[PDB]
RNA sequence: GGGGCGGUCGCCUCCUAAAAGGUAACGGAGGCGCCCAAAGGUUCCCUCAGAAUGGUUGGAAAUCAUUCGCAGAGUGUAAAGGCACAAGGGAGCUUGACUGCGAGACCUACAAGUCGAGCAGGGACGAAAGUCGGGCUUAGUGAUCCGGUGGUUCCGCAUGGA
RNA sequence: GCCGAGGUGGUGGAAUUGGUAGACACGCUACCUUGAGGUGGUAGUUUACGGGUUCAAGUCCCGUCCUCGGUACCA
């Protein structure tokens, strides 16, 4: 009730305090946006073992 | 890893037969029907 | 004057298994007797002759065994009675 | 033909923006087109627009 | 239906006319379109299949089939599996519709049109087409278009030379 | 070009898989189906002898049939072949389903020969 | 081919090996101490590699059709033998990767090892015929003693138990 | 020739498969400060090679080249 202005270009990242937002029985390889092939890698896999 | 398996019945809970498999590509507690002598019958058995 | 060389790595060498004939043509042969020791099949079973599960051919029947040929190029082994 | 895997035929009325009408088979019921064959000034022999549009600078003399 | 029809009734006199041949059965006729697909991103973007799964049941509503390397190749990074390409056979009516939605109302769209090849011809009597925009005929759907994988179409005669199915796919419609 | 091959080269050959595994021996002999666009034909062939001992077809002016082809002239063939089978007392008889499946007419000559009394 | 060093010690395949089988050397080459719940069983299906052409990004070579290809491919894995009636490929259904055995054979000093029709009990697949006691055959393993676990109309130091 | 060891930036050199033209200390380059140098401050450049395995390679594996050393002909 009143105003809440945002930026309308900004990119919000949002992190949520309850654990209900997965697109459940997905596969992370699925979930993560993954395109090529050092994707996996250097991008991903890497920061998830990392 | 491959593992020795028995394979104990449910009917009679006699163990009766080993085969092998793996942790990996089966990692859940596997179950066939084979035959149990003191059954006499085709039976589920359950690895132990 | 004795310079050292060694290792020569081929020592090892399997056990020889007995494979071929071990009854002839025209021999008589009881039942469930081996014919033939093989690996693969370089000769076929034919009447009265079964493929084992180590592939050698052994006899059914009682009778006689003769080897007569698949034809083209080609061997079988059959069993016939008297 | 399985049942539940493929998707669904009809006689599509294929239009075109000449006004042009034609007659498939297709998963659209309908299908509305911006340019169809005897639309497209290619198949229409020697078209009007792009040819005459397509003459090359004549040397702009004339002044 | 209006294909099959216009190849009978115009089609099948002037070609057997024109060929001069022994019988009715030696008059060549379309027997299958395959499409292909090839899509070789299956190795290096896992979810790719899915794309020209979902495309081609949308290009013709026969499914193609998720097809698999036959053959290990260590240049591709690839192993015999890990499904490559896609694949319709087409042969009853809806391929007489098919060439009906090629010849008169998708290939204007091809944006660099001119003269498909007449030097596309194994020697047998078949025929490609080498598509390298996929969205030619008004289904495809821009919005819906993201990667712009091509096609080819292989559009098989039983023709037994080469030059009377060049005279069967001019007189179907296929420009040259 | 493009050339499939027939219906009967493959039928030989889907067959000479069949052929493998039974024969035509002593008292079961070997009942072979042959599956023609227009007729249905049956035999009952010795293979030991190179005999065929009965036989049925729908190709028969007596006991005729309208259609010729449906799977009701297969049934009435196939008791046909049971009833010669009977005339001439086999008795016990091995099924030869010529490189089909067990499915339409094949399976309508098995199911009317099993009715009629040929065991298989 | 003195002893030490190096190398080896058991099992499988080829050559040596001399057209049965066998056969040695610190002769020539290689592998093994596993893998697979389908890479097993059965039923039903069906055929490979390459080349020549037509084909975007696709390249010398992915996938496609298209002819020619009874064999180079494939066969979990060395190598031999073998295989397109598939033993090579698919899909369904499945657990015979069963229990008690086993006439008779091969092999062998022994200990062992291998093959086994068939019988009975219970099943799997198949309409049936049938096939199935693991994989395409041969490697993938070790005695006894001593302990553990499970089960058993066995014994149990007088008797009932322990 | 045989055996054993190491082959990274101009330098010396760490890195148990997980992001390095380089992460660490020097050089080097551009600027600043100073009259001009030095010090000091700010920013900046494919792992000997070729072919795999892997979602990922300096690393795991197969081969080639170089250098240190031991082990030889000869002086």
């Amino acid at each position: 009730e009143g105003s809440v202005w945002v930026s309308p270009s900004a990119n919000i990242g949002y992190l949520t305090q309850e654990v209900f937002d997965l697109p459940l029985e997905q596969t992370p390889e699925e979930l993560f946006e993954n395109e090529t092939f050092k994707a996996r890698g250097h991008v991903q896999n890497l920061m998830r073992h990392l | 890893m491959r593992v020795n398996i028995t394979l104990a019945c449910t009917e009679c809970g006699e163990r009766n037969y080993i085969s092998k498999k793996n942790k990996r590509n089966n990692p859940d507690r596997v179950e066939f029907k084979k035959y149990c002598p003191r059954d006499k019958k085709s039976t589920l058995h359950r690895e132990t | 004057s004795k310079k050292g060389v060694g290792s020569t790595k081929n020592g090892r060498d399997s056990e020889a298994k007995r494979l071929g004939a071990k009854r002839a043509d025209g021999q008589f042969v009881t039942g469930g007797s081996i014919l033939y020791r093989q690996r693969g099949t370089k000769i076929y079973p034919g009447e009265n002759v079964g493929r084992g599960g180590d592939d050698t051919l052994f006899a059914k029947i009682d009778g006689t065994v003769k080897f007569e040929r698949f034809g083209r190029d080609r061997k079988k082994v059959s069993v016939y009675p008297v | 033909m399985k049942a539940g895997i493929h998707p669904n035929f009809k006689k599509a009325t294929v239009k075109c923006a000449c006004g042009n009408e034609f007659e498939t088979g297709s998963v659209k019921e309908e299908v509305r087109v911006e340019i169809c064959s005897e639309c497209h000034p290619f198949y229409t022999g020697r078209q009007k627009f792009a040819s005459a549009d397509g003459r090359v600078d004549r040397f702009n003399k004339k002044y | 239906n209006r294909l099959k029809e216009k190849y009978n009734k115009e089609i099948a006199p002037a070609l057997m006319t024109k060929f001069n041949y022994d019988s009715v059965m030696q008059v060549p006729k379309i027997e299958k379109i395959v499409i292909n697909m090839g899509v070789g991103d299956a190795v290096q973007n896992a979810k790719a299949i899915d794309s020209a799964v979902e495309e081609l049941t949308f290009i013709a509503g026969q499914k193609p089939v998720v097809t698999r390397a036959k053959k290990s190749i260590a240049g591709f990074r690839l192993r015999e599996g890990m499904p490559i390409g896609a694949k319709v056979t087409l042969r009853g009516e809806r391929m007489y519709d098919f060439l009906d939605k090629l010849i008169s109302v998708s290939l204007p769209r091809v944006r660099d049109f001119r003269g498909v090849s007449k030097k596309s011809f194994d020697g047998r009597g078949n025929y490609t087409l080498g598509i390298k925009e996929q969205l030619i005929f008004p289904e495809i759907d821009y919005d819906k278009v993201t990667k712009v994988r091509g096609m080819d179409i292989v559009i098989v005669t039983t023709a037994n030379t080469d030059e009377e199915a060049r005279e069967l796919l001019t007189q179907v419609g296929m420009p040259f | 070009m493009i050339t499939k091959t027939s219906k009967n080269a493959a039928r030989l050959k889907r067959h000479a898989r069949v052929r493998a595994k039974l024969s035509g021996t002593a008292e079961r002999p070997r009942l072979n189906v042959f599956r023609s666009n227009k007729h249905i034909y049956a035999q009952i062939i010795d293979d030991v002898n190179g005999v065929t001992l009965a036989s049925a077809s729908t190709l028969d002016k007596d006991l005729n049939v309208e259609s010729t082809g449906d799977t009701s002239a297969a049934t009435k063939v196939g008791e046909l072949v049971a009833k010669r089978a009977a005339e001439k007392g086999i008795s016990d008889v091995v099924f030869d389903r010529g490189g089909y499946l067990y499915h339409g007419r094949v399976k309508a000559l098995a199911d009317a020969a099993r009715e009629a009394g040929l065991k298989f």
